[PDB]
């Protein structure tokens, strides 16, 4: 019964360590791919230029 | 018929169907010796959801007039889009087959199952 | 000194390159590819043959042995890997990669319905973290013991982080009583 | 074309002579499966007579015997074969099944099932169904040990619903049920066979109207019940692989 | 090549001569066109040796 | 008096390891789930935002 | 070939691996779409020998280097008459499918089946 409550701390951590890591790498590839197709994007006007 | 120009549910409705038909020409060469006895129903269900749908393909056009004496009908391809998404979901299983010939949308379909 | 056949059958069966591997074939061989690509992928198209060969002939089977069965669905997922959508183009290195993730048997765990989907994710992982292996390939055209042990430990990390998302006329008997009834 | 029509040719003439050798097949079987099944005549004969004869100066009264009160759930035990290419077989053996379930559902009650057989337990896996037990391996020649232990198993089961009130599971500790109910296909003749599906749970008496016991007659006559099930669910299923072949 | 079907199956070295063969629509015109585009990135770098 | 208490906790007790381990197990796997499935999300709708944002410009 | 200046033994040896493959190409298709279910045991047994004899012919060459990294092999005359007849007495009726495809020697077939 003592034993019972000492897996739940872990539980919480490594959930908040995940919420934490899937949102820095949602953000990181959001920002890359937005900015590879800004870049493209100006490759095309100078294109059509 | 091209994604970057039709919607994306449109390409995948049309894959799916082309798929389905395939599948039962494919079986039709074994089904016409043996039947559906030996068949497993993993492909019954198939086989009866493409006899369903190649019959639903039919329809009763202005141009019979002559013929049938019976007024044809006209569909808005999103109500075409829809009911075929439904029909190839497999609600529509349970009704019999008689009643897909010659019929316009999918109520009046409802309507001649529910007539008989 | 070579030639590819294409047909319309399998265009409809679902595979968007179609070409048939039974009849392919090119005299030249594996001295035009990499060295990497020789080292990772070998008589494929053998193994794929014996699993079409066999897809036909036990199309029917009553009773399938372990070997039969492991057999069947590696073959399976490798035939569903090689499917590519159009204007996908690709480098050399995620090809190598998907070839050597598909080979070693460390996909066997998904359904077949998410194992298309899974591959395209994990590209994306490896391309923010640990990219230098990718560096490495572009100048050794090799794979190293460290740098595979690195790859091997990435993926079991990503595959144990990742999850799988799909998975009257009734007759009567009675008894005979001599007895007279009451 | 010229080589696919030649490849066709041959494939379907050799098709035709080995579905006629397999013919044969079931053909030679066919005899030795009728000569199997009426071996064991005398042995029921005896039995119903013995059973007869003892019930006929003995007290009628026994869990075998009554009927529960109230109608709570029904049992249920499907066969099968263990082979294919059987035609309709399997599927009058669903029907039937279907059928006796639709009859059933009239009075709402929750029944249970059991099978026999690789291709009955796979359509139901197929299907939103639950299963409690199966068994396989042995339609193609069964023994009596197995039906000994499957007629133990029902009785079993029907004996553990004394007390089943509602949802609690009484003094038993486990829901049990209180109906049975078998399926299975009878030889007519050599082309008719058609299913048939008949319950016997509880006992029935009837008077058609007009020894001496060493032992205590009650116990003679409840050790007597469970070998007349049991040899009552033995000839079943020689009939069964008979009418499949 | 980009499609990696062509490359995990019948690899192509330069001077090597390879025949496309099929029906209607099947789409052969799309590895040419693949081939074509996919040759930009190398064509990138201003080394004639690539 | 002092048995029938006995078996009653050690009843619990055989049981409530396996219900806790369960739970844990389950809780562990529902916010892992959506920690993923958000993640996913808003990388896939930021990049249809993208491509909507480069199609004006 | 004849047994007029060779010795009888090989004359068998052709004669038994003939008549077997003979005979499996009569029952390729009955295997290909009945279903090695109904076979006899006779025919099962002689369809599982005709698979390990097809299976055992093929072998490495050393052009395929080029094209294959595992190198060639070669074998003399009097221990592949002894291999095949034991083959095709029925003996090594054990081993599994892929332990006789590509296979140098008796002895290169014993590490192979020590390595599965
Ligand atoms: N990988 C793919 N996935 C999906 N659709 C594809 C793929 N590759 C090609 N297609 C489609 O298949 C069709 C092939 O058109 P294409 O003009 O290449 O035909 P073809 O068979 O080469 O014939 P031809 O050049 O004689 O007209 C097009 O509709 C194209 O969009
Ligand atoms: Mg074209």
């Amino acid at each position: 019964l003592a034993d019972a409550d000492a897996m739940h701390a872990k539980a919480l951590a490594d959930a908040k360590a995940e919420s934490e890591k899937v949102t820095e790498e949602a953000k990181q590839d959001s920002e890359r791919i937005a900015a590879q197709l800004s870049e493209q994007a100006g490759s095309e006007a100078e294109r059509i230029k | 018929l091209d994604p970057a120009i039709v919607g994306d549910e449109h390409y995948r409705v049309a894959q799916e169907v082309i798929r389905i038909l395939q599948r039962y020409k494919d079986l039709q060469d074994i089904i016409a010796i043996l039947g559906i006895d030996e068949l497993s129903e993993e492909d019954k269900q198939l086989v009866n959801r493409a006899r369903r749908i190649e019959r639903f393909l039919s329809q009763n056009m202005m141009a019979a007039e002559q013929f049938t004496g019976q007024p044809g009908s006209t569909v808005p391809l999103k109500e075409t889009i829809e009911a075929f998404d439904k029909l190839t979901k497999g609600e529509f299983d349970h009704l019999p087959e008689q009643a897909f010939f010659l019929i316009g949308g999918l109520d009046d379909l409802a309507k001649k199952a529910e007539s008989l | 000194d070579g030639q590819c056949f294409l047909e319309s059958d399998l265009f409809n069966q679902g595979v968007r390159p179609a070409i048939n591997v039974g009849v392919s074939v090119s005299r030249v061989g594996g001295a035009a590819q990499i060295k990497a690509m020789k080292e990772v992928a070998g008589s494929l198209r053998l193994d794929l043959s014996q699993y079409r060969e066999l897809e036909a002939f036990a199309a029917f089977a009553s009773d399938l042995d372990a070997a039969s069965k492991a057999q069947l669905d590696r073959g399976a997922r490798l035939v569903e890997l090689l499917k590519q959508p159009q204007y996908s183009p690709l480098a050399v290195e995620e090809q190598v990669v998907a070839i050597f993730l598909g080979t070693q048997g460390h996909l066997d765990s998904v359904p077949v319905e998410d194992v298309q989907r899974f591959e395209s994710e994990l590209l994306e992982h490896v391309k923010a973290s640990h990219s230098d292996i990718f560096d490495g390939i572009r100048e050794t055209k090799k794979l190293s013991e460290e740098a595979e042990e690195k790859l091997v430990s990435v993926i079991n990390e990503f595959k144990k982080g990742f999850q799988a998302s799909d998975g009257e006329d009734l007759e009567k008997e009675s008894v005979k009583v001599r007895k007279p009834a009451p | 074309t010229l080589r696919e029509l030649r490849g066709r040719i041959r494939s379907a003439g050799s098709i035709k002579k080995i579905t006629k050798a397999q013919e044969l097949i079931a053909t030679s079987r066919i005899a030795k499966a009728q000569a199997r099944v009426e071996a064991a005549r005398p042995y029921a004969a005896e039995i119903t007579n013995m059973l007869t004869e003892l019930a006929g100066a003995s007290a009628l009264d026994h869990p075998l015997l009554v009927e529960r009160k109230q109608p709570k759930r029904a049992g249920v035990l499907v066969v099968s074969s263990d082979r294919g290419l059987c035609g309709a077989y399997n599927a009058n053996v669903l029907r039937r099944a279907e059928e006796l379930f639709s009859l059933l559902r009239d009075e709402g009650k929750d029944p249970v099932l059991y099978v026999v057989g690789r291709k009955a337990l796979g359509y139901f896996s197929f299907r939103q169904r639950t299963v409690v037990e199966s068994w396989t391996g042995f339609s193609e020649r069964p023994t009596y040990e197995n039906a000994r232990e499957i007629a133990d198993t029902l009785v079993n089961a029907f004996m553990a619903g004394a007390d089943d009130e509602g949802d609690d599971a009484g003094a038993d500790g486990i829901l049990g049920v209180d109906e049975l109910h078998i399926v299975f296909t009878e030889f007519r003749s050599m082309l008719s066979q058609t299913a048939v599906a008949r319950r016997a749970a509880p006992m029935e008496v009837e008077y058609v109207g007009e020894y001496s016991f060493e032992p205590d007659p009650e116990t003679l006559f409840d050790a007597l019940l469970p070998r007349y099930i049991a040899t009552r669910v033995y000839a079943a299923l020689l009939e069964a692989a008979a009418s499949e072949s | 090549t980009g499609i990696k079907a062509i490359d995990a199956m019948t690899p192509i070295g330069r001077g090597q001569r390879q025949l496309i063969i099929g029906d209607r629509k099947t789409g052969k015109t799309a590895v040419c066109v693949d081939t074509i585009l996919n040759q930009r990135e190398a064509w990138l770098t201003g080394d004639p040796k690539q | 008096a002092e048995r029938e208490a006995m078996l009653a906790k050690t009843a619990a007790d055989n049981r409530k390891s396996a219900e806790q381990v369960a739970a844990a197990q389950a809780d562990y796997e529902k916010e892992m789930a959506e920690a993923r499935a958000q993640a996913s999300a808003l990388r896939d709708e930021a990049r249809a935002a993208g491509r909507s944002v480069v199609d004006e410009k």
